[PDB]
């Protein structure tokens, strides 16, 4: 058989992104999920990379958030991408659990 | 050694086998099942079979003969093979009865016994003959909407429409004689057979058949039957290949050689030459796989043909056995060219010579016809052995390196994954 | 050891090594179907992978079939090749090197697939059958392996090099000049071979007449009859053979196949009609042999039969020479019944 | 999540009363078309949920003709909504042909299933 | 209808239904086990899984046999619960459901079992294809079903109706008063069955004798003869029986098991030898028949089968009861014979 | 890691010549009695790691009676060591029936194996 579905590692990422068998008729609506793991792929590495400076005590918080937002190369595009990620992050949330709860998704066997 | 002459309409073909037996005359039309519209279909298969029925095999076996007749999609043939001393006997019959005046066979009891007959076979063979109506099916897809499309035993709701006004239409419009190739293998000499043609008057029609206005174009496509009751999963893809008189057929036959055939419950056929089976020898892919290369007169095609009782693995034995196609355009050997060059030229020559006179009368019939004169069985082996692998991999590049491929299966075939991922895996991205 | 080839000016060759090995000659039954199976393997010198790998790059097919009587081992290839194909299947006579672990890996999954191939044809369990109830323990031999009487590799060992002797065996071939087969036969190790006698009696193989076997089976239905024949009556039942299959009789829409196997000694004329609805065997086999209990004119088939039996003779290395003129009729006597499948509603042989 | 025998005693109870008949089927048949099932080319016993043991067994207790053309709906539907368009006005199922050839399997198996849970809660003579 | 049963002072009862619809009387062969498979599944009022608890509940069992005659449907019970199960039985002979959904769920995968079971003993298999080669279309139909012929609900329906009917079936008990077993086969729904034709022939059932059959198997190796015989010559066979598999004869440690297989008509005597080995069973059956062949005294039998024809018939409530004094010697004449098996090393009836 | 064939080569060559036998051949043995895979109760060829497709090949060609007497001597090994004893003074194996019978099928399959990796490599002369 193939080294895809082989390899133990490459054998789930197989069964989970390749050729996972999806039902013909879905529409935009089911992608919400990807999107999902998009966004929180972003909001991870955006918020490494500005907790790389960051500094969290009482006399900082604030002053650390406008040295980020003024002083570090590109700083302003870390802290608006993690701040307008979080709402765009719960607004697909939205629309995924209303699709759930639209569809019948939360029915017998899920 | 294999002599042609054109006479006033006709043109005369034969090979003197002084050995062998049987002396067999018969004609072969260049007007098969890919020279008519999808509605009249089966009429070839339905005049083969009113030739070979009860009145005229029995007025032919009471004076010593032996009817044959065989339909592929260009040229039909009508053979009737004989003792050697008596083949005048065989052109005065085949005159007579199949050239001349064809009133007792065409009245409606033999007529209406042979269409039932042939309603009975035809859907026989649909239920009950499941890799050769895969590859009907495969050739219905591939040049689709085009009259190379057409099945040679022709469709059950095309035939029960017909009548004799059909046969005597084809019969007038694709039975002529600038179409027609008269043909004698076994041990008949040439000149006492063009002299028995020309001694008695044998003339079918004057006039030419109608030209076709589609020329046979592939088209690249899908068709799935799936019958779940079935136990097995036959599929077959294939390209286009290349046609008849074209310079690159040779090498089509060649690199369909280099992966031949296999049957995995035979220990000799499990041993060959072939990359392939260390592949699918590990958890026992499929059963059998044969590669055809099929030469018509317009265009071709160029693919395998399997059977898998392992139904959840068909997308592994495709995915395997097109990465080994693909081996043919970047990385091909000369030991794997060299070994289907000794291996073509056995097959060619247990196709071109054999026991039985009548294969020879269709084949020397059909390459009479389309080229004007029969190619020996020496030129064929040099034009064989003066291929390189640079040849082959020229080819390969030209008709195998992500062209359009044409699916058609049957049986358990949900775990044949759908056709974008069986296109795309044409073409790898160099390893 | 006889050596009887001919010549032919074309390209491609075979050579056949035929040896008195069928079922015919077999002690345990199955077991000349595993020396079959057996063939073509691991000689003691070389592989059955480098013989088939290197017999492909020389250009040429190894086969080994097997009938009631020979076994028949042949080699088609390219007309140059000829001292290393003789070579070849003097190896392989001579010293195959019998392995258990090769018994078991690759002979009895063929001979199981072979054994499921012929039985799940409702057409070949009849034709043993009539085999069976015509010769009991001569010719009536099943033809494979079946895993009834359990078979060593020891008995495969002296059931091989009991038939595997020079007197046994003969080498015929097409397209290779007798000269130098005859040269190459000889210089080999098919000469060292052991002298055995050679296993053939040629005195007739005491058949029994009107006998009945009925075969339970699901699938489609046979009714086979089977009359065994003489030396003498040979031609009369080929004349009959070829007269009953054939569009000279009304006859030949009722019986689905007809056919004559000739032996040395005699043969078995065999006749089955085949149906997936069996009210239509009865009636059919019914008319059939209560118009075959009449006498039927057979000179009309004469020249047709003639055709048939040279085609047939084309091609094979024991052609027998049947005149063909001295048949005027026929008329049936006695003659053996075998049913097989829906077997209640099929009828017997006081009904017939 | 509601057994088919109380959806059919209710509907019984409404179609064979004369005062709630003719008052509450009109208005049902115009949410029937309104529901716009049948321009997919399905029937109502195609829409029903399977993933039940009830609907599992009234699958497979079907004939084997009704499960051939209720996949071909099934799939023709999954496709002429892949499209994003509906089927012709030629294919729409017709109101005449929308017959219950499920509902009898389902009635059967849940009052199999509903025998059997009254017969394991069964309580002799105390 | 001929209910009539006997008492003792006991707690266990019993009450049994034979009708007489056996393989004897099967259309189609196979409809009889589909029908006894199909007895005890759920009628049109309650079903077979509230009968089965309920009547677990009350303190009972039933069952449904299948010998070649009778079908017997069996109710053991305690005393106290007769007219329930009296109106169980009739229930399940009046209105079974017949179901397409209760056939190929319930009663074919039962009906695949039994036969793979009775198919991979080889005594059975001897003793069925004795009695086809004895009895052709009567008596010899086979038991189970096989799947030759295709039979679906539409021909069980049809042979339900045709042979649950009133004038064909007869009921017995043990441990019922009489009187009111009478009055619950009445009062109830057994007496509303149509009072159809009775199905039991007068006429002896036209044997065939010197027949043999040989079947190919993978196992055992049995022979098995087998004589049709009279009802005058009942007696002589069943003491011929009871002499044979005892310690009065030399053969019983040669024969596995002998038995006779007794009807209102006739009755069918069966000699099965069996074993691992085939010379074995070769020179064992060949020394049975050849002792056979010469008079035997039955004479020191006659006690001995009196009390195995008493423990034999007190379990049944249908007692032909033979005399068993009228018997004198015994020398065998025409058999019929079967080889299941190894066959080719096993003998061959003239051989015998 | 090491084929068979390679290690019967070089012991072939070490034992078959007079020098080096009596100088090879004595620390052999005391190796192989220092090792400690005889107080085991265990022959050598199942020590060797069954996890090549040679091995695997060469167990499933094994005898019948072998094979269970193999599995035996793997599973009390396996106990013994469990309980971290050594088998007893009787039940040691003996160095005269430390006898190689896995051997001859792991050098036979690896020819096997060999060859095939030998004849797809093959090229003619050009
Ligand atoms: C999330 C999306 C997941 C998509 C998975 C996918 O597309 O696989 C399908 C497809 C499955 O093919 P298959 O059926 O296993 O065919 C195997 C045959 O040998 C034929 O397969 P092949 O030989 O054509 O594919 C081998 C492939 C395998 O490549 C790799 O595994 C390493 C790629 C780095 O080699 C390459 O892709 C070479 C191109 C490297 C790209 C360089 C430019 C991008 C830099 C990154 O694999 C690919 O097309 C490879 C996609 C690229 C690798 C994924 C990179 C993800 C990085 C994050
Ligand atoms: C809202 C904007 C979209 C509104 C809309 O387009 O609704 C129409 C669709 C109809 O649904 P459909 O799946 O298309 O069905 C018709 C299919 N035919 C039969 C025609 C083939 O309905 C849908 O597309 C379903 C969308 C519903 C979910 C998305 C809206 C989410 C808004 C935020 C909700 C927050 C919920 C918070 C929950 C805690
Ligand atoms: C370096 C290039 C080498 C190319 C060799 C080659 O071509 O890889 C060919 C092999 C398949 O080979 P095969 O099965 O045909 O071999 C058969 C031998 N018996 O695919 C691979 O290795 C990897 C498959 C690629 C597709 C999946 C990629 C997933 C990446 C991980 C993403 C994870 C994100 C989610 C978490
Ligand atoms: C359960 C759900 C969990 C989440 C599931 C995963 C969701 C994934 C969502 C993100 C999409 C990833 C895209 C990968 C594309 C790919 O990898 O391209 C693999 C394909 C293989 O094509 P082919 O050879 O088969 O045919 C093709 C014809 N022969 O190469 C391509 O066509 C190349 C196309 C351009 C690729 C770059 C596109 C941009 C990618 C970067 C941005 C990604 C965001
Ligand atoms: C679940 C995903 C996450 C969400 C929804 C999220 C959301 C938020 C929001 C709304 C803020 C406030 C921004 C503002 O001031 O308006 C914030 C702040 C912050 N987040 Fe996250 N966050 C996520 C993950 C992370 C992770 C994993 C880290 C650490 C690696 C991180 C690091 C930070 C930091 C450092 C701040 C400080 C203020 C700033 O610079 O924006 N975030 N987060």
């Amino acid at each position: 058989m193939a080294f895809r579905k082989s390899n133990v590692y490459l054998s789930l990422v197989n069964s989970y992104i390749i050729d996972s068998p999806q039902p013909s008729s879905i529409n935009y609506w089911w992608n919400m999920g990807s999107l999902l793991g998009l966004c929180l792929v972003i909001q991870i590495v955006t918020g490494i990379f500005m907790a790389m400076h960051y500094s969290s005590n009482i006399e900082l918080a604030f002053s650390s958030v406008e040295h980020i937002m003024r002083d570090v190369h590109n700083g302003y595009i870390l802290r608006y991408l993690h701040a307008n990620g979080a709402s765009f992050f719960f607004m697909v949330m939205f629309m995924h659990m209303a699709k759930g709860l639209y569809y019948g998704s939360y029915r017998s066997p899920r | 050694a294999e002599v042609t002459q054109l006479s006033n309409g006709i043109v005369v073909a034969t090979e003197h086998n002084p050995s062998a037996h049987t002396a067999s005359v018969g004609v072969v039309f260049g007007s098969g099942a890919a020279n008519e519209n999808p509605y009249n279909n089966g009429v070839s298969n339905l005049w083969k079979n009113i030739f070979l029925s009860k009145e005229n095999s029995a007025v032919a076996a009471k004076e010593g003969l032996a009817l044959s007749s065989n339909i592929s999609r260009d040229f039909q043939s009508y053979i009737v093979s004989s003792l050697p001393g008596s083949t005048d006997k065989s052109l005065d019959f085949l005159n007579q009865s199949f050239i001349q005046q064809k009133a007792n066979l065409l009245s409606s009891s033999n007529f209406e016994a042979t269409k039932k007959s042939v309603l009975k076979q035809v859907q026989d063979f649909e239920e009950n003959d499941h890799p050769n109506r895969v590859l009907e099916h495969l050739h219905s897809t591939a040049f689709q909407n085009t009259p190379l499309s057409l099945p040679t035993r022709g469709t059950l709701e095309s035939l029960e429409n017909l009548v004799v006004a059909d046969l005597e239409s084809f019969a007038n419009n694709h039975f002529l004689n600038s179409n027609a190739v008269v043909v004698g293998t076994g041990n008949i000499k040439h000149e006492d057979l063009v002299n028995s043609i020309e001694s008695k008057n044998l003339s079918l029609q004057t006039g030419t058949k109608p030209v076709l206005k589609k020329k046979a174009a592939f088209l690249g496509s899908e068709v799935r039957l799936r019958d779940d009751t079935l136990p097995k999963a036959w599929i077959s893809l294939a390209v286009e290949g290349e046609p008849v008189n074209s310079p690159n057929y040779f090498v089509a036959k060649l690199a369909a050689q280099i992966f031949g055939s296999y049957n995995a419950f035979e220990p000799a056929s499990r041993l060959q030459g072939i990359k392939l089976l260390d592949n699918i020898q590990e958890y026992q892919l499929c059963d059998n796989f044969n590669h055809f290369s099929l030469s018509y007169k317009d265009s071709g095609l160029w693919g395998f043909s399997t059977a898998t009782r392992n139904v959840t693995m068909i997308d592994d034995l495709i995915h395997f056995t097109l990465k080994q196609w693909n081996r043919l355009t970047i990385s091909v050997t000369d030991t794997e060219v060299e070994r289907a060059k000794s291996l073509l030229k056995l097959q060619l020559g247990q196709l071109y010579e054999s026991g039985n006179p009548v294969n020879d009368a269709n084949l020397l019939g059909a390459e009479v016809l389309i080229k004007g004169s029969k190619l020996s069985l020496g030129e064929a082996f040099k034009k064989i052995d003066a291929i390189t692998v640079k040849d082959v991999k020229a080819w390969a590049g030209k008709r195998l390196w992500d062209q359009d491929i044409a699916i058609a299966g049957t049986g358990q075939i949900e775990g044949l994954l759908d056709y974008m991922r069986i296109r795309s895996d044409m073409s790898m991205m160099r390893w | 050891l006889t050596v009887s080839a001919r010549d032919a000016p074309t390209k491609i060759s075979t050579l056949a090594v035929k040896v008195h090995g069928g079922s015919r000659y077999a002690t345990k039954d199955g077991v000349a179907h595993l020396l079959n199976r057996f063939n073509f393997q691991n000689t003691n010198t070389r592989s059955a992978l480098k013989l088939v790998r290197e017999s492909e790059l020389l250009g040429g097919t190894f086969k080994s079939t097997l009938d009631r009587e020979y076994i028949t081992l042949k080699a088609t290839f390219l007309k140059d090749d000829l001292p290393y194909y003789v070579n070849a299947l003097a190896d392989v006579l001579y010293k195959t090197a019998f392995k258990p672990h090769e018994l078991t890996e690759s002979v009895l999954p063929a001979a199981r697939y072979d054994y499921a191939v012929a039985e799940q044809c409702p057409v070949k369990s009849a034709e043993d059958q009539l085999y069976a109830i015509t010769f009991r323990k001569g010719l009536g031999n099943p033809l494979l392996y079946d895993g009834v009487e359990r078979v060593s590799l020891q008995d495969i060992k002296d059931f091989a090099d009991k038939v595997y002797t020079k007197e046994n065996l003969e080498v015929s071939g097409e397209n290779v000049v007798e000269a130098d087969l005859k040269r190459f036969v000889d210089e080999s190790l098919l000469s060292t071979l052991p002298a055995g006698k050679s296993l053939v009696s040629k005195s007739e193989p005491k058949f029994f007449l009107g006998e009945e076997n009925r075969v339970r089976f699901i699938g489609d239905s046979v009714a086979a009859i089977g009359i065994p024949v003489n030396k003498a009556s040979l031609a009369q039942y080929e004349v009959l053979a070829n007269y009953l299959t054939s569009a000279l009789s009304e006859l030949s829409g009722l019986i689905s196949s007809a056919k004559l196997d000739k032996f040395t000694d005699g043969g078995l004329f065999t006749l089955f009609v085949r149906d997936q609805d069996s009210a239509v065997v009865s009636s059919n086999i019914k008319k059939i042999v209560a118009d075959l209990k009449k006498g039927k004119d057979l000179s009309p088939a004469i020249n047709y039969t003639k055709l048939k039996n040279a085609v047939q003779n084309e091609s094979v290395s024991s052609p027998i020479e049947l005149n063909f003129d001295a048949v005027k009729d026929f008329k049936l006597g006695k003659f053996n019944y075998v049913a097989v499948g829906d077997v209640s509603n099929l009828p017997y042989l006081d009904e017939l | 999540p509601q057994s088919f025998t109380s959806i059919a005693r209710i509907g019984d109870y409404i179609l064979k009363s004369p005062v709630l008949s003719k008052l509450c089927v009109p208005v049902a048949n115009q949410f029937i078309n309104l529901a716009g099932y049948k321009k997919l080319g399905l029937k109502f016993d195609d829409l029903i949920a399977e993933e039940n043991p009830i609907m599992q067994t009234a699958l497979r207790r079907l004939p084997e003709d009704e499960s051939y053309a209720r996949a071909y709906r099934i799939i023709r539907a999954h496709q002429t909504e892949l499209t994003h368009h509906l089927l012709p006005r030629n294919e729409w199922i017709k109101a005449q042909e929308d017959v219950p050839y499920l509902l009898p399997y389902i009635l059967e198996a849940e009052a199999a299933a509903k025998e059997k849970d009254e017969l394991d809660n069964i309580e002799v003579s105390k």
